[PDB]
RNA sequence: UGUCGGCUCGUCGCAUCCUGGGGCUGAAGAAGGUCCCAAGGGUUGGGCUGUUCGCCCAUUAAAGCGGCACGCGAGCUGGGUUCAGAACGUCGUGAGACAGUUCGGUCUCUAUCCGCCACGGGCGCAGGAGGCUUGAGGGGGGCUCUUCCUAGUACGAGAGGACCGGAAGGGACGCACCUCUGGUUUCCCAGCUGUCCCUCCAGGGGCAUAAGCUGGGUAGCCAUGUGCGGAAGGGAUAACCGCUGAAAGCAUCUAAGCGGGAAGCCCGCCCCAAGAUGAGGCCUCCCACGGCAGCCGGUAAGGACCCGGGAAGACGACCCGGUGGAUGGGCCGGGGGUGUAAGCGCCGCGAGGCGUUGAGCCGACCGGUCCCAAUCGUCCGAGGUCU
RNA sequence: UAGCGAAAUUCCUUGUCGGGUAAGUUCCGACCUGCACGAAAAGCGUAACGACCGGAGCGCUGUCUCGGCGAGGGACCCGG
């Protein structure tokens, strides 16, 4: 190895359009049946304690 | 699987004792022989005054090799040692006799006079 | 040119005339064709094949009408055979005779990114002798300022596997109409359980 | 390639790997529900459910495989007298496994909780 | 669809039955079919069974004897329709299933780790005895 | 602008080493000699020496010659040579000197651009969709030997020995595969040592490696193992050989015209491929929704998100499944590996042995079973431009 | 001069002969036409010693034919 390094200062165009793929996408999120707070799906409510229509957690 | 290097147990009268594997005659690039193969072969270890001596270049054939030879009823056969019996340019065996079993494979490759002298063909 | 489609479902061995003989056994019939091209209406002559019984709650409303047009129960698979055209309705292994010679063709085992010893069966490097992280590179890849690049497809570093392969003369061991089994000498692409096509030979 | 092997690493090697198995098989046969990472939580339920199901069976011998695996006398004890009767018409799934909402803030873990059924 | 259950079907035309069983350490004579010139004949080959795979029809076993100072290994089919008949000539004990290592021991080192399984000897005498 | 040689990786030229097709021969046959066409494929292993080269050994159809910064050190090597040490021969009064010989002597983790191998995201292909496809254009592949029958015939004094045609068997190479053969198999089983511990006996666990050591070993991934490929055939030709035939009453393969003729070219075979913006074709599905070729909003066919997963996989993509369900985990059966568990009885003073017992344990493989876990759901998504 | 010599020196040079090897520009033993050894910048030998530098053999090996599988720490994905 011979330490390659960068030719050339990138312009912004380029590494903007390098970081094009960079946007985050926003979470996922329903609401639960019992107290209709919006929270991930195939998660127990955190809001309520409630998953498959019972008690599993203190809230 | 015998290839360049590889040391032979001669099984005949010859005496010779040990002979080296240096070339395979088969083709003009084959990379193993097996049961039924002739090779060009040097001989390291002889006994004394015998019909060959230590540095002869002879022409042998494997009789029994210690990988093991697959065959087309589903069966296989290995044997302890990887062995050979020297023969001149006409296929006869050199010797008068050969020594252990020797493979069924020689019959087909026309080595009637090894699988006569053979004690017990496996 | 007949064709049908199958599963591979494993490889054994079977005893014909004191010989033991490899075979892969294959699921093949039973295939109902579903579509026939021709020439007038598409262009060139085929025949589209079923394969697998499908739940019909899994299948959607296009799929559907497609399968009821011609009068055909769900199916799994869709697949063509291009240059046939069977008298009936329903193409099972009777068409394969033992001796028929065939080809079979299947999705290869996917070996995911692959190194070029794999791939490409490369050398590598020496494993002693000063041989400084290269036990299992490639080498040099082009040579100096002339021509300056690299040839288009060269053998390098990638995926391997996964990809359409068709093994070619395979003799038809037996055919077992009971069962829609089909009995073949060698090996066929894929693993067991994959899709596969069973055509005629195209080596006399 | 991986093709059809079986059970995960949780980049460890063995003998750290069955410690992990055999201390939340401890933890759990105890509180009787834990709060692990998914993945660790999605391997344990083989372990204990073995672990289970051999307690189920009850004799010496069972008593001595588990004990391998637990070496806690008191904890097996309480696995066959209490852990392991209400189990009697169940045939496998003594555990399970439930997702949790929020990850962990030190490093994004996803969370799940491990408990034994009813 | 059982796939295993489609093997095990094909195979089932050549399941072979009628040969006695044994165990790794026994001494076993094959009456194994052989075509040389031009007939078909039959070769025995005697020796201790030093190893036994099993795959259902694809199970094999191996066979090693001393044949005039040269040790000879022979594979076998259990189900190949060139074994004529097998014949149980010794019951030998071995802790061990595969008995690799009596291709590095003398004959009486051989005899002394692989003695007379008395208990299966017992046993083959108390059978053969037909009404 | 790192200078020899090597290794890896190739690609090109043809003044062709071999394989193919020819003419002439001081070509009887077999075998050679010479020139013509041909770059499709192929062109071995080893001894010497840093060597390239060359010589040699054993083979071969053959062991071709060259270009690519005497191809290729941001790919490796560093033996040669070309820093500092030391010595020999020789030169110089000497400091030192020769490339003359000799021993030794730091080769730099991170690839921005082009390029190359793989792989996604976006948009477009005028309505939006689920499938199935054509193949423009590409790549891959392209090799060869032995024996036998013809026939010991044609030919030759004899040795020796065919064309043409017809079988069988190899070497290397390529693609796939795991039935067999053979490996691995990181905890699937058993044995063994030392020490510490649970619990004293028994029975067990930790550590001696990132398996403590040994004897084995499934599925998988694998070659040494197995299957299969090179073609067949068609078309146009190269050298070359003709038919018919003038110019030129003869003659001429040519000026008109027509045949025969290569491992070479075009198709044929396998693979990629409609970003082929020239954005193809076919089957089927949805539909004229409201407000103001455009915009906003709820839908349809459908699609994505999430979840259980996968011989699929770096991620993402692909493919399967989501309680209307066998997708994973558990459990049961079978396969399979290990090879007679603990406990008790019996024998022995004892180490141990026997019986219970092919026992006990037991990952991946082929299955069964709702026991557990894929709960509950949300967001996108056509109103069809103009002649 | 003694002694030594194709040598840690020999250009021609892989000198020639012999030994070892299937094959040996290296190695060992010889000859002497010493380009250009030679006797305290010592000459020729020397048991023992050497992480020094040559040559050959036995053993044993993934150095190799020729590669394959497995383990772990990175590399790959997410959070800081
Ligand atoms: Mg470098
Ligand atoms: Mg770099
Ligand atoms: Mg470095
Ligand atoms: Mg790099
Ligand atoms: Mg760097
Ligand atoms: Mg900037
Ligand atoms: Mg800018
Ligand atoms: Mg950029
Ligand atoms: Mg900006
Ligand atoms: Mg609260
Ligand atoms: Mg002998
Ligand atoms: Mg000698
Ligand atoms: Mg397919
Ligand atoms: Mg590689
Ligand atoms: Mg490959
Ligand atoms: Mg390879
Ligand atoms: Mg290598
Ligand atoms: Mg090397
Ligand atoms: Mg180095
Ligand atoms: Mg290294
Ligand atoms: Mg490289
Ligand atoms: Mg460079
Ligand atoms: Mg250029
Ligand atoms: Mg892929
Ligand atoms: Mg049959
Ligand atoms: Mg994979
Ligand atoms: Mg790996
Ligand atoms: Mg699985
Ligand atoms: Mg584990
Ligand atoms: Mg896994
Ligand atoms: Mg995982
Ligand atoms: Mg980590
Ligand atoms: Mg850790
Ligand atoms: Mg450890
Ligand atoms: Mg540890
Ligand atoms: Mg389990
Ligand atoms: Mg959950
Ligand atoms: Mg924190
Ligand atoms: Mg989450
Ligand atoms: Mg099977
Ligand atoms: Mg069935
Ligand atoms: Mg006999
Ligand atoms: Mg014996
Ligand atoms: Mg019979
Ligand atoms: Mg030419
Ligand atoms: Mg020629
Ligand atoms: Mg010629
Ligand atoms: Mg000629
Ligand atoms: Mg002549
Ligand atoms: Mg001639
Ligand atoms: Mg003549
Ligand atoms: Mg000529
Ligand atoms: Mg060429
Ligand atoms: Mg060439
Ligand atoms: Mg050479
Ligand atoms: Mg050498
Ligand atoms: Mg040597
Ligand atoms: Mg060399
Ligand atoms: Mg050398
Ligand atoms: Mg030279
Ligand atoms: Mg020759
Ligand atoms: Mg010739
Ligand atoms: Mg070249
Ligand atoms: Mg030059
Ligand atoms: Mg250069
Ligand atoms: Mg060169
Ligand atoms: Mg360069
Ligand atoms: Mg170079
Ligand atoms: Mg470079
Ligand atoms: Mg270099
Ligand atoms: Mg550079
Ligand atoms: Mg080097
Ligand atoms: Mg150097
Ligand atoms: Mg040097
Ligand atoms: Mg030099
Ligand atoms: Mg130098
Ligand atoms: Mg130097
Ligand atoms: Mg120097
Ligand atoms: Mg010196
Ligand atoms: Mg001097
Ligand atoms: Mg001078
Ligand atoms: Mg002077
Ligand atoms: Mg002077
Ligand atoms: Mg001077
Ligand atoms: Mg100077
Ligand atoms: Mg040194
Ligand atoms: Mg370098
Ligand atoms: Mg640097
Ligand atoms: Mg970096
Ligand atoms: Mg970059
Ligand atoms: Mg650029
Ligand atoms: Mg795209
Ligand atoms: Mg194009
Ligand atoms: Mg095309
Ligand atoms: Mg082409
Ligand atoms: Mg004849
Ligand atoms: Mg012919
Ligand atoms: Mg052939
Ligand atoms: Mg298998
Ligand atoms: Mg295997
Ligand atoms: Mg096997
Ligand atoms: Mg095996
Ligand atoms: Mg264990
Ligand atoms: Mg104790
Ligand atoms: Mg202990
Ligand atoms: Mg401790
Ligand atoms: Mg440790
Ligand atoms: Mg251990
Ligand atoms: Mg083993
Ligand atoms: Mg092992
Ligand atoms: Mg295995
Ligand atoms: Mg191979
Ligand atoms: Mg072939
Ligand atoms: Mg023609
Ligand atoms: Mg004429
Ligand atoms: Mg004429
Ligand atoms: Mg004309
Ligand atoms: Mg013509
Ligand atoms: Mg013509
Ligand atoms: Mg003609
Ligand atoms: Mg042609
Ligand atoms: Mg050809
Ligand atoms: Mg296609
Ligand atoms: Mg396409
Ligand atoms: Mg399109
Ligand atoms: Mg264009
Ligand atoms: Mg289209
Ligand atoms: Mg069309
Ligand atoms: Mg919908
Ligand atoms: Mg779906
Ligand atoms: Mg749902
Ligand atoms: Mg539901
Ligand atoms: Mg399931
Ligand atoms: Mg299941
Ligand atoms: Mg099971
Ligand atoms: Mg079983
Ligand atoms: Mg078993
Ligand atoms: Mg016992
Ligand atoms: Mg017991
Ligand atoms: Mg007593
Ligand atoms: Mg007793
Ligand atoms: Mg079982
Ligand atoms: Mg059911
Ligand atoms: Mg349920
Ligand atoms: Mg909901
Ligand atoms: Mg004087
Ligand atoms: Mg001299
Ligand atoms: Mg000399
Ligand atoms: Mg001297
Ligand atoms: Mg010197
Ligand atoms: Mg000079
Ligand atoms: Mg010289
Ligand atoms: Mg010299
Ligand atoms: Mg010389
Ligand atoms: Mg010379
Ligand atoms: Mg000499
Ligand atoms: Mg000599
Ligand atoms: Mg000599
Ligand atoms: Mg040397
Ligand atoms: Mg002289
Ligand atoms: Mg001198
Ligand atoms: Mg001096
Ligand atoms: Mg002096
Ligand atoms: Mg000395
Ligand atoms: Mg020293
Ligand atoms: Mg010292
Ligand atoms: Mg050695
Ligand atoms: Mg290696
Ligand atoms: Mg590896
Ligand atoms: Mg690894
Ligand atoms: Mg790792
Ligand atoms: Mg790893
Ligand atoms: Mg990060
Ligand atoms: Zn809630």
């Amino acid at each position: 190895a011979k330490h390659p390094v960068p030719k050339k200062k990138t312009s912004k165009a380029r590494r903007d359009a390098r970081r094009s793929h960079h946007a985050l996408t926003p979470p996922i999120l329903v609401p639960c049946p019992e107290c209709k707070a919006m929270k991930p799906p195939h998660t127990v409510c955190p809001e309520c304690g409630y998953y498959a229509g019972r008690k599993v957690l203190e809230v | 699987m015998i290839q360049p290097q590889t040391y032979l147990e001669v099984a005949d009268n010859t005496g010779a004792r040990k002979i080296m594997c240096i070339r395979v005659l088969k083709g003009s690039n084959a990379k193993y022989a097996t049961v039924g193969d002739v090779i060009v072969a040097s001989v390291k270890e002889a006994i004394p005054r015998g019909a060959v001596k230590e540095g002869d270049v002879v022409k042998a054939v494997v009789v029994r090799t210690k990988k093991e030879v697959k065959r087309p009823d589903g069966s296989a056969i290995r044997f302890d040692d990887n062995a050979a019996v020297i023969i001149n340019n006409q296929l006869e065996p050199r010797g008068t006799r050969v020594f252990g079993p020797v493979a069924r494979e020689l019959r087909e490759k026309g080595f009637m006079k090894i699988v006569s002298l053979a004690p017990e063909v496996l | 040119m007949k064709g049908i489609l199958g599963v591979k479902v494993g490889m054994t061995r079977i005893f014909r005339d004191d010989r033991a003989v490899p075979v892969t056994v294959i699921l093949a019939g039973p295939c109902p064709v579903v579509q026939r091209r021709t020439p007038e209406k598409d262009g060139y002559t085929a025949v589209q094949l079923g394969f697998l019984p499908q739940n019909p709650k899994r299948v959607n409303r296009p799929l559907k009408g497609h399968f009821a047009k011609a009068g055909v129960e769900p199916v799994r698979i869709l697949r063509e055979i291009r240059d046939f055209n069977p008298e009936g309705d329903t193409v099972t292994v009777e068409i394969f005779k033992p001796g028929e010679r065939v080809d079979v063709t299947g999705t290869s085992k996917g070996r995911g990114f692959a190194g070029v010893m794999k791939r490409w069966n490369f050398a590598g490097g020496p494993d002693s002798h000063g041989a400084h992280k290269i036990h299992r590179h490639p080498g040099s890849i082009g040579n100096r300022k002339t021509p300056g690049r690299v040839y288009k497809g060269k053998k390098m570093a990638g995926h391997y596997g996964a990809e359409r392969v068709t093994v070619m003369n395979l003799e038809v061991v037996d055919v077992i109409p009971e069962e829609n089994l089909l009995l073949v000498k060698g090996a066929v692409p894929g693993p067991n359980g994959g899709l596969v096509i069973v055509r005629e030979t195209k080596k006399a | 390639m991986r093709h059809l092997k079986s059970g995960r690493k949780l980049n460890r090697h063995s003998s750290h790997r069955l410690a992990l198995y055999r201390n939340q098989a401890k933890s759990l046969l105890t509180h009787g529900r834990i709060t692990t990472t998914v993945p660790k939580a999605k391997e344990l339920r083989g372990f204990v459910d073995h672990l289970i199901h051999l307690a189920k069976r009850g004799d010496l011998h069972a008593r001595r495989l588990v004990l391998r695996d637990l070496q806690d006398v008191k904890l097996v004890r309480k696995l066959f007298d209490e852990i392991a009767p209400r189990y009697r018409d169940r045939q496998g799934g003594y555990t399970r496994v439930l997702k949790l909402a929020e990850r962990r803030r030190g490093d994004g873990a996803p969370l799940a909780l491990v408990e034994l059924v009813e | 669809m059982n796939r295993g259950a489609l093997i095990k079907l094909v195979e089932s035309r050549y399941v072979r039955t009628d040969l006695p069983e044994f165990r790794p350490g026994d001494t076993v004579r094959v009456s194994y079919k052989v075509k040389e010139g031009n007939r078909t004949r039959i070769q025995d080959f005697e020796g201790i069974v030093i190893r036994i795979r099993r795959n259902g029809f694809n199970t094999t076993f191996t066979v090693r004897k001393v044949s005039y100072g040269v040790g000879v290994e022979r594979i076998f089919p259990l189900h190949s329709p060139l074994i004529q008949k097998i014949d149980i000539v010794q019951r030998g004990r071995a802790r061990r299933a595969k008995l690799y290592f009596i291709r590095n021991l003398s004959d009486r080192e051989i005899r002394r780790k692989l003695r007379a399984d008395r208990k299966r000897i017992d046993k083959d005498r108390a059978a053969e005895r037909a009404a």
